[PDB]
């Protein structure tokens, strides 16, 4: 058929997985619920990066209002899950 | 629409078909011409008598 | 127990008796233009021997 | 899309903005990837080189100029993600898209199949009748006298209540309807 | 997994439909048969011409049973 | 078929070649033809001879009907009504005739044109002059009348071209 | 042809007699049959006219007309039960005498043999429609609209009494067979051009001609359903069978006088099918597609070539069937929104598809889509058009594609798109509705499968 019936564990999994090939952020460090300013010391610039790095990721855009507020990968997965109406 | 496809010929459309085929042969055959350009004979008519 | 009956549908009467009334009149009004019956010179024709006229 | 707006955008969120926009354009122009991560870190160099600039004035003259330059070199024909706004299958699926009101008009006889799906749709139906009053004088409450002056919603803060005007947000029709 | 799918009510459109064919069918399958009957057991008349002294009746100078009647 | 006359409709004589097979291999259309014949061309005869035997069960005529010719539009006096309603009526009856007439030779003409393939443009010269005739005639009788035409203004028509004429002749008849 | 007239004087007081819960039901079937009796007057010859006596006669112009009018009599009583339900019962017995008076008027008017009758009778139409409008119109514009409606008519139809009665004095008689066969040609003086003048204005005002028009679009939105119905369907053709009628005793002088009538029809058509692409009233955008038609029928009258009769007749045909068609549909929706904004319901293919269905049809007979009869009338007028002059293919061209603009413009604004949101009270359609769509295009495809019967006596 088409693509499977993505799920929040599937989500979280690829969001972390891109953040886990970030040179600027260390593995293990990286967390949940790790804030990008507070947590990581990153930069808005850094930030932006990572939002592109999730638009391709999952193969779709974020606005730009949308993507600024994002702090931790918690927020991100639950945007993407919101968009795309995973419940499970 | 049964009533109306089936209402009899009285536009007289077969008739005139089988009249011309009639008046068809009977003109080829005789070496006549198929139409004449006066449709009515100029025997009956009666043209002013001067043109000047 | 028609009673009722009829009277609450007696009014589906006036319709058809309209159109046969119509006919009627109609075929009154053909009978007064029968002036050139039978002697127009396309259609003149001699009678058959029972026959009266050749249309009503 | 989901976020209330504000009057304006401020200097770093315009600087940000032109930032992803001149970053796509560029991947836009670069097709492979190494040649466009060694132009994307060009980029990024050339945006943080000005990035301690105490003048705001002088700011917002480079800001002007890069959004000049990047108009001039930008790609006419740049890449757009399918359900974006200008992609190839950006509003496909709106024609699928029913409202849940329309479930009210159905024939008995179409509500005879489905009946716990039904039962669900009184019982959110009763939840929605019962909070409607809570959720308005709450917003009551919470608004100043010079009526709102963004967008933006409360929460739920009592007991059971929930947060105001949720109906049509809860029941969006989906992202594939049918 | 089989979820719901949100439709407006197709139930009166149907039932419109099958309405129409089953008034229309109802009148037009006797008049099919009959058609068919007609021309199949009595079929069109033959061109002959007029025998002396006989003045055809004005329905007999078309050919088909149908317009004839 | 005999149903209508063959000279109001004419033919060449259907000239065709015998086949001449020049390869070992079979010929596929003729092996479909027999297949077609066999499977179609058969019970579809034996339908149309049951329908024919129910049909001859069954026989009855219509007949072409006859009209009298009665006087013209020229033999009517000026305000009688009754002989212009006849002269209109039998002029009506021959403009409809003359079209049928014109049917019949453009149909002439279409099938000489799609009979005789490439070489239409040479073997239809007899079919595209007899048109040619009919339709000069036909347009002198008929053309400009316009709509609420009528057997007067079709006179009028004719004594305008017979007066042309009659000038014309006269004139060449002084050079 | 008193078999046709009387039942209808008999439908009168079976409505008033009739129990305050059947009046629909026994004037729909009642209706329905007097059609079914109408239809037998299609059986015409080739020659002349069927002259049943000395008063009424049936020729091959007007037993189609007949046929549409004693068609349209029903789906005008089952489009007009819907908004009339809260109404008494005494003034929905007034509604349908108003509706069969009108009908009655309309069968008189296309079979009179005299032209004083026939103008009595085609005046008397005025009556019921401006009733009928002014009563049961919805907003308060439908008192102007009615006054419009009756000034515009009676300030053309007046001179032409004028011009009929002195012609009566100076020929003799009126009738129109007596007419046709004792026809003198008209000279060139400045009483003739006024005497042309007097008998072409009033049926031009009843098209209507371009710049003559601003009534029409007034009439047609104020009007109840019914009322617009029968003033698109029927009542704009009054001046064309008259202008075909009376054209018989104008010539030659026609050959000239039709000029700026002509350059009028033209030019106003590609200018109303221009202003029906910008227009915020869905029903207004009916009534200038109206217009666009009836100048092309006006120009096929004026031109005064077979093919153009031929045309012009199979054209009115067609129109009235489709107009009749597209203000039912608007009226549904309507019905269900009440606003006549055509931006204000979008996407009504989601919610109602065989309503879409229908629009989608009705849609395409307006832009003459073959081998449908609207488009042989527009080709056989093209066709005289183009004998005429070579250069009003552009004219004609132009218009073409500017009908079919506009009409998928329609299409497209109300069925496509995205539902608007705040409405929900969107219902499903009713077999009433449905049965009504029906009933407007199954005839004209079965017409199309037999156009002879709608060409007019010039085929
Ligand atoms: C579903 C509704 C939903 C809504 C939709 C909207 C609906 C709106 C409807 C409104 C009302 C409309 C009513 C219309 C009234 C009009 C009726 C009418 O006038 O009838 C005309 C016409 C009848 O002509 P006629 O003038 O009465 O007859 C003259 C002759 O005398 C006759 O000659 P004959 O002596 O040979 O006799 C022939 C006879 C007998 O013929 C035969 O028996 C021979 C046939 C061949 C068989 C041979 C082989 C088979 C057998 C072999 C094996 C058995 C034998 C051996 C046994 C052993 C086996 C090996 O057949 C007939 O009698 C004709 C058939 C009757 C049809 C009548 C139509 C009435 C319709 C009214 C109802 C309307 C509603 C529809 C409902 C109807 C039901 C669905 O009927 C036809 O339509 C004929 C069409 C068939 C011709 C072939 C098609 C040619 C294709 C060319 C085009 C190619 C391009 C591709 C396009 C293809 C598309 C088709
Ligand atoms: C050409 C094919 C021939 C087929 C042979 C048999 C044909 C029998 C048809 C009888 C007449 C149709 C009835 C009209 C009302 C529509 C019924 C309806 O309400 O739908 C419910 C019904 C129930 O399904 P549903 O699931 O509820 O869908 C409802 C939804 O709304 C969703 O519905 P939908 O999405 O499925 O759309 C409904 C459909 C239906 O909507 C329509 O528009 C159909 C009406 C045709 C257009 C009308 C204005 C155009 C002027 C042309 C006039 C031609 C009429 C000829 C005389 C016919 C006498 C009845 O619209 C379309 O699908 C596309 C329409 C565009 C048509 C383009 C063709 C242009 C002309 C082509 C040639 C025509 C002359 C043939 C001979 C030429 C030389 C050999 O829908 C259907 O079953 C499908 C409709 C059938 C499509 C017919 C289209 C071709 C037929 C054209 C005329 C017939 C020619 C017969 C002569 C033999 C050749
Ligand atoms: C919902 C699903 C839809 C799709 C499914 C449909 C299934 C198939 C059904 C569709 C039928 C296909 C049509 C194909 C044409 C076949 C019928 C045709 O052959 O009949 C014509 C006949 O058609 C009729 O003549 C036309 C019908 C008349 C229309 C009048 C409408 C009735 C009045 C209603 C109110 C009027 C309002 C308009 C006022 C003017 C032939 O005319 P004609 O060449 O002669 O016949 C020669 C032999 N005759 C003369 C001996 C009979
Ligand atoms: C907004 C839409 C309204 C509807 C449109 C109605 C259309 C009405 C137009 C009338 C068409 C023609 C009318 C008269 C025919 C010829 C017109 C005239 O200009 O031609 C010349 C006329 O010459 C001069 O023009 C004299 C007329 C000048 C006075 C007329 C006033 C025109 C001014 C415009 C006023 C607007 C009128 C419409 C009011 C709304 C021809 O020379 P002549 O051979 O000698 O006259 C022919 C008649 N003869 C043979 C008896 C001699
Ligand atoms: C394909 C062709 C398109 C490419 C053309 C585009 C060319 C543009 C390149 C040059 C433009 C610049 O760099 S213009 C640089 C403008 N400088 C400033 O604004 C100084 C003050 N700094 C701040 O406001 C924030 O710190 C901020 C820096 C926004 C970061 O925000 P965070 O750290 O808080 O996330």
């Amino acid at each position: 058929s088409d693509a499977p019936p993505l799920t929040l564990e599937a989500i979280k999994d690829r969001v972390l997985y891109v953040l886990k090939l970030y040179d600027k952020i260390d593995p293990e460090k990286l967390s949940v619920n790790s804030h990008f300013m507070k947590d990581l010391g990153l930069d808005s610039l850094d930030q932006v990066e990572i939002i592109m790095a999730m638009e391709d990721e999952f193969g779709f855009e974020i606005p730009d209002i949308d993507a600024e507020k994002l702090m931790c990968p918690q927020e991100i997965v639950d945007y993407i899950a919101d968009k795309k109406d995973v419940y499970e | 629409s049964t009533f109306v496809a089936y209402l009899p010929d009285y536009r007289m459309q077969e008739w005139a078909r089988r009249e011309a085929e009639r008046l068809v042969k009977y003109r080829e055959a005789n070496g006549l011409p198929l139409m004449e350009s006066n449709c009515f004979d100029p025997n009956k008519i009666q043209l002013p008598e001067d043109e000047d | 127990n028609v009673l009722q009956i009829v009277r609450d549908h007696w009014v589906h009467i006036l319709v058809p008796v309209g159109f046969v009334f119509g006919c009627y009149l109609d075929r009154r009004s053909d009978e007064k233009l029968t002036a050139f019956r039978n002697k127009s010179l396309l259609f003149k024709r001699e009678l058959r021997p029972n026959e009266e006229v050749t249309w009503k | 899309a989901f976020s209330a707006p504000a009057a304006y955008l401020t200097h770093q969120q315009k600087v940000l903005r032109l930032y992803k926009r001149a970053l796509r354009h560029l991947e836009s122009w670069c097709v492979h990837r190494d040649k466009y991560r060694y132009f994307a870190c060009l980029m990024r160099a050339r945006f943080d080189e000005h990035k301690n600039e105490k003048d705001m004035v002088k700011a917002t003259q480079l800001l002007r100029q890069a959004e000049e330059e990047f108009w001039y070199g930008q790609h006419p024909q740049p890449y757009i993600f399918p359900e974006s706004p200008g992609g190839t299958s950006y509003e496909r699926y709106e024609c699928y898209k029913v409202p849940e009101w329309c479930l009210d008009d159905w024939h008995p006889s179409e509500k005879a199949m489905y009946p716990d799906y039904f039962a669900k749709r009184e019982q959110w139906k009763r939840l929605r009748r019962e909070s409607w009053e809570r959720e308005v004088k709450q917003l009551q409450e919470e608004t100043p006298p010079g009526g709102p002056r963004t967008e933006a919603l409360p929460p739920a803060r009592k007991e059971g209540d929930l947060p105001p005007l949720w109906w049509h947000i809860v029941t969006r029709p989906r992202e594939r309807p049918m | 997994k089989r979820l719901f799918i949100i439709k407006p009510s197709g139930f009166y459109d149907r039932r419109f439909l099958k309405l129409m064919r089953f008034y229309i069918l109802l009148t037009g399958i006797p008049v099919a048969i009959g058609i068919t009957l007609v021309n199949v057991f009595i079929g069109e008349a033959e061109l002959a011409d007029i025998p002396e002294g006989y003045v055809p009746e004005h329905w007999e100078y078309f050919k088909h049973p149908i317009s004839r009647w | 078929p005999d149903s209508w006359d063959k000279d109001v409709y004419p033919e060449p004589p259907r000239r065709t070649p015998a086949p001449a097979p020049q390869t070992s291999l079979p010929n596929p259309v003729t092996y479909l033809t027999k297949i077609f014949d066999l499977l179609v061309d058969r019970p579809v005869t034996l339908a149309r001879e049951f329908i024919e035997q129910q049909h001859a069960k069954n026989r009855y005529y219509y007949y072409h009907r006859e009209f009298r010719r009665v006087p013209d539009i020229t033999e009517c006096e000026e305000k009688d009504i009754l002989c212009m309603f006849e002269a209109e009526m039998q002029w009506r009856r021959d403009y409809k005739v003359d079209q049928e007439i014109v049917n019949i030779i453009q149909e002439r003409l279409k099938a000489c044109q799609q009979r005789e393939g490439e070489s239409y443009r040479q073997n239809c010269a007899k079919e595209l002059e007899q048109f040619t005739q009919v339709s000069k005639a036909f347009q002198d009788r008929y053309s400009d009348l316009g709509a609420h035409y009528s057997a007067r203004k079709c006179l009028a028509k004719q004594k305008q071209r017979m007066l042309a004429e009659r000038k014309a002749a006269k004139e060449a008849a002084a050079a | 042809m008193l078999k046709i007239i009387i039942p209808t004087t008999m439908l009168l007081p079976m409505t008033w007699m009739s129990k305050h819960n059947m009046i629909w039901i026994n004037a729909t079937v009642h209706s329905l049959l007097i059609s079914l009796i109408s239809l037998s007057l299609l059986n015409q010859l080739g020659e002349n006219s069927l002259n049943f006596s000395l008063t009424f006669f049936s020729d091959s112009l007007s037993a189609p007309l007949l046929v549409l009018t004693t068609w349209l009599l029903p789906l005008m009583l089952m489009a007009s039960q819907s908004h009339l339900s809260k109404e008494t019962t005494t003034r929905k017995k007034l509604y349908i005498t108003m509706l069969i008076l009108l009908q009655l008027f309309l069968i008189m008017t296309f079979t009179a043999t005299e032209l004083i009758l026939f103008y009595i009778l085609f005046e008397a139409t005025l009556v019921p429609t401006l009733i009928i409008i002014t009563r049961w119109g919805n907003q308060t514009e439908r008192l102007n609209a009615g006054l419009y409606f009756l000034f515009y008519t009676l300030a053309g139809s007046l001179p032409l009494l004028v011009a009929l009665v002195y012609i009566q004095n100076t020929t003799g008689s009126l009738n129109f067979l007596i007419i046709h066969y004792w026809s003198h040609p008209l000279s060139n003086s400045w009483s003739n051009i006024f005497m042309w003048l007097a008998c072409i204005m009033a049926f031009m005002v009843k098209m209507p001609l371009y710049g003559l028009h601003l009534w029409l679009p007034k009439a047609h939105v104020e009007a109840p359903i019914a009322g617009s119905m029968v003033l698109a369907a029927v009542l704009l053709k009054l001046g064309g069978y008259g202008m075909m009628r009376i054209t018989t005793i104008l010539n030659p002088l026609t050959n000239y006088m039709a000029y700026p009538f002509l350059m009028l029809s033209m030019w106003g058509m590609i200018m109303t099918s221009s202003i029906c692409l910008r227009q915020t009233d869905l029903k207004s955008l009916i009534a200038y597609s109206s217009v666009s038609h009836m100048a092309l029928v006006i120009v096929a009258i004026m031109i005064q070539t077979p093919w153009s009769f031929m045309g012009a007749t199979a054209l009115m045909i067609a129109h009235g069937l489709t107009s009749s068609m597209l203000f039912c549909l608007a009226n549904t929706n309507y019905e269900r929104v009440h606003s006549r904004t055509m931006i204000l319901a979008r996407g009504l293919q989601t919610l109602l598809p065989l309503m879409a269905t229908w629009w989608l049809v009705a849609s395409l007979t307006n832009l003459a889509l073959p081998p449908s009869i609207n488009l042989i009338g527009e080709l056989f007028i093209i066709t005289a058009s183009f004998s005429w002059s070579n250069i009003t293919i552009i004219l004609m061209g132009m218009n073409m594609m500017i009908t079919a603009l506009y009409s998928l413009y329609m299409l497209i604004t109300t069925q496509r798109g995205k539902y608007t949101h705040h409405i929900n009270n969107i219902k499903p359609s009713f077999t009433r509705e449905n049965a009504l769509m029906a009933l407007h295009i199954l005839p004209l495809l079965l017409l199309t499968l037999n156009p002879k019967m709608i060409l007019g006596p010039l085929y």
